[PDB]
């Protein structure tokens, strides 16, 4: 499990914390709506080991 | 007769006894762990 | 209209070097002794259209290269891409394209083989003697083989045992059904087929192809192929099968 | 023996294919009237075009510019055409709006990698996929978008991104990967002849004997590395405590 924010590069150009060309923020939001489609609709799952 | 049965056990590695190819290699490249371990376990029972 | 194959018809199955050995293959081959129609296509013409199977020999003797090259397709129709081979005296055409054929294709020495074309994917250009050629499509690939040879024989095939070179393996990916050589007009050729047969190939210290032995030809060619070997000794022998 | 060092040889990545024709060229036709450009029988280096400057922005659906070097298709079409800035989403698997529907409709499947002018406001269906079905725009900002659509069929595959066929390259002492070509050994030049159409050799055993150096033609031995069985030879423990291995 990894919890951690740090601006992905995937160029050989430095990012400095900040997003661009081959820069990204490693998570997106996710769009929970009352109006959205049954396979993007929210689902708790629990997982036993 | 033991030059005979020497040949014999070394051409019989060429085989593919089932499997997709008779190089791990190849096997270990062009699939996932999940199919190639049984694809590898194929192989072993053919040679032991 | 008739001549039988004798010994010709081999061709490197592959391009491995194997020095003093004996090798057998199963692969596609031209059967021994199975005999060769003889055309004359023009003398009263017939040009026609063959199938072409799995596979096609083909070998001629000409001074003046009439037959200028061959068309291949499923229908010759410009409806589906197909392949056009053309030998310029300078250089060779050679195309896919959705071809518009004529009736007659011939080379005017005009072009009216075909008349039409509406997709093209692929252009490539790069006495008393006998020119032996070898054409299959397998896989999508086609796979062409030649050698050149003298010869002091015109109405029939000289025996003798030379192998043929690999040429080319061009990955074009065409269905095939059927062919028809082109030739140019202001002819004499052979039609061979192959078959999935078992051979013996002989390896000299330069790995050179030497000889071989069909191994369905008769009971002593049987024989050869289970022993692995050109010469058996006295004795009796088992080829066992049933029917 | 154990290997001591992995100098794998391939020859140079040869020749380049004609990107510059559309991702670095100075026409690109109407959104409408979009070209298509066919792409093969060649390498598709993908890497000068991801990593060339002044893009506005790289989109890839399914596929990874890193990774395309390594994927060979038998179709590749690059799509061109002009469209603005704020309508460059429309370039997408699924998105609807004007340019989709009525000027370029991009797959709901696409695969392949985006990169980056007339308004056609009445249409009686909507367009397919790959579809030009042929109100003017005035430009007082143009983006030059280039789509990158892999097309995978049965027949022979031609643009890949590795080296082809006939390139430099080199050997060494090594465990020894070369092309085709795997396993350890040590090399030794060879005083045998190939013909010019053969590239190995085989033993009786049917196992690999000889290779061909790919660039300067010549001929190398292949004898695998040294091993072998490991003897302790002793006296019995009540004597000494010194043995020896053989
Ligand atoms: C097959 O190998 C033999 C090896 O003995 C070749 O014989 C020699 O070939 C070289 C050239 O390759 C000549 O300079 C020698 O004079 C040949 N030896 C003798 C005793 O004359 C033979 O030429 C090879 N054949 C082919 C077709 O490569
Ligand atoms: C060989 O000749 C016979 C008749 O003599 C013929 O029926 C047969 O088809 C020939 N074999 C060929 C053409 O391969
Ligand atoms: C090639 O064939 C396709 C059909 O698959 C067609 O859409 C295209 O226009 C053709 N190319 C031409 C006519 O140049
Ligand atoms: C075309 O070729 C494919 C594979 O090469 C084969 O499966 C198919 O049956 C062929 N169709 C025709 C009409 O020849
Ligand atoms: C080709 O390989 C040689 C290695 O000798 C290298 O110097 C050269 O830069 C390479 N060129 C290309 C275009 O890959
Ligand atoms: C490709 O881009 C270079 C700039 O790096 C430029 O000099 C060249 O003219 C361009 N080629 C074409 C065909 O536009
Ligand atoms: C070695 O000698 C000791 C006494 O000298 C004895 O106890 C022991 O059993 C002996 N072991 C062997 C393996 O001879």
């Amino acid at each position: 499990r990894d919890i951690s924010t740090e601006i992905y590069q995937a160029g050989s150009t430095p990012c400095n914390g900040v997003e661009g060309f081959n820069c990204y923020f490693p998570l997106q939001s996710y769009g929970f709506q009352p109006t959205n489609g049954v396979g993007y609709q929210p689902y708790r799952v629990v997982v036993l080991s | 007769q033991n030059a005979q049965a020497l040949n014999t056990l070394v051409k019989q590695l060429s085989s593919n006894f089932g499997a997709i190819s008779s190089v791990l290699n190849d096997i270990l490249s062009r699939l996932d762990p999940p199919e190639a371990e049984v694809q590898i376990d194929r192989l072993i029972n053919g040679r032991l | 209209a008739y001549t039988n194959s004798f010994t010709r018809g081999v061709y490197y199955p592959d391009k491995v070097f194997r020095s003093s050995v004996l090798h057998s293959t199963q692969d596609l081959f031209l059967p021994f002794f199975s005999n060769v129609t003889w055309f004359h296509a023009i003398h009263r013409f017939d040009n026609p259209v063959l199938p072409f199977n799995d596979g096609v020999y083909f070998a001629s003797t000409e001074k003046s290269n009439i037959i200028r090259g061959w068309i291949f397709g499923t229908t010759l129709d410009s409806k589906t891409q197909s392949l056009l081979i053309v030998n310029n005296a300078t250089n060779v055409v050679i195309k896919v394209c959705e071809f518009q054929f004529c009736n007659d294709p011939f080379l005017g020495v005009e072009f009216r083989v075909y008349s039409s074309a509406n997709n093209c994917t692929f252009e490539y250009v790069s006495f008393k003697n006998l020119r032996e050629f070898v054409f299959k499509n397998i896989d999508g690939y086609f796979k062409i083989y030649s050698k050149h040879t003298p010869i002091n024989l015109v109405r029939d095939l000289p025996q003798g045992f030379s192998a043929l070179e690999p040429l080319v393996d061009l990955p074009i990916g065409i269905n095939i059904t059927r062919f028809q050589t082109l030739l140019a007009l202001h002819a004499a050729y052979y039609v061979g087929y192959l078959q999935p047969r078992t051979f013996l190939l002989k390896y000299n210290e330069n790995g050179t192809i030497t000889d071989a032995v069909d191994c369905a030809l008769d009971p002593l060619s049987e024989t050869k192929c289970t022993l692995k070997s050109f010469t058996v000794e006295k004795g009796i022998y088992q080829t066992s099968n049933f029917r | 023996v154990q290997p001591t060092e992995s100098i794998v040889r391939f020859p140079n990545i040869t020749n380049l294919c004609p990107f510059g024709e559309v991702f670095n060229a100075t026409r690109f036709a109407s959104v409408y009237a979009w070209n298509r450009k066919r792409i093969s029988n060649c390498v598709a280096d993908y890497s000068v075009l991801y990593n060339s400057a002044s893009f506005s922005t790289f989109k890839c659906y399914g596929v990874s510019p890193t990774k395309l070097n390594d994927l060979c298709f038998t179709n590749v079409y690059a799509d061109s055409f002009v469209i603005r800035g704020d309508e460059v989403r429309q370039i997408a698997p699924g998105q609807t709006g004007k340019i989709a529907d009525y000027n370029y409709k991009l797959p709901d499947d696409f695969t392949g990698c985006v990169i980056a002018y007339l308004y056609r406001l009445f249409r009686k269906s909507n367009l397919k996929p790959f579809e030009r079905d042929i109100q003017s725009y005035g430009f007082q900002q143009p983006y030059r978008v280039v789509v990158l659509s892999f097309e995978l069929l049965h027949a022979p595959a031609t643009v890949c991104g590795p080296k082809k066929s006939t390139n430099l390259v080199k050997n060494k002492c090594v465990n020894f990967n070369f092309n085709g070509l795997t396993g350890t050994g040590v090399l030794t030049e060879s005083n045998k002849k190939f013909l010019p159409f053969q590239q190995f050799g085989r033993d009786i055993a049917d196992t690999t004997d000889a290779v061909r150096d790919p660039q300067t033609l010549e001929i190398l031995d292949i004898t695998p590395c040294s091993f072998g069985g490991v003897s302790v030879i002793t006296p019995g423990t009540n004597t000494s405590n010194q043995v020896a291995v053989l």
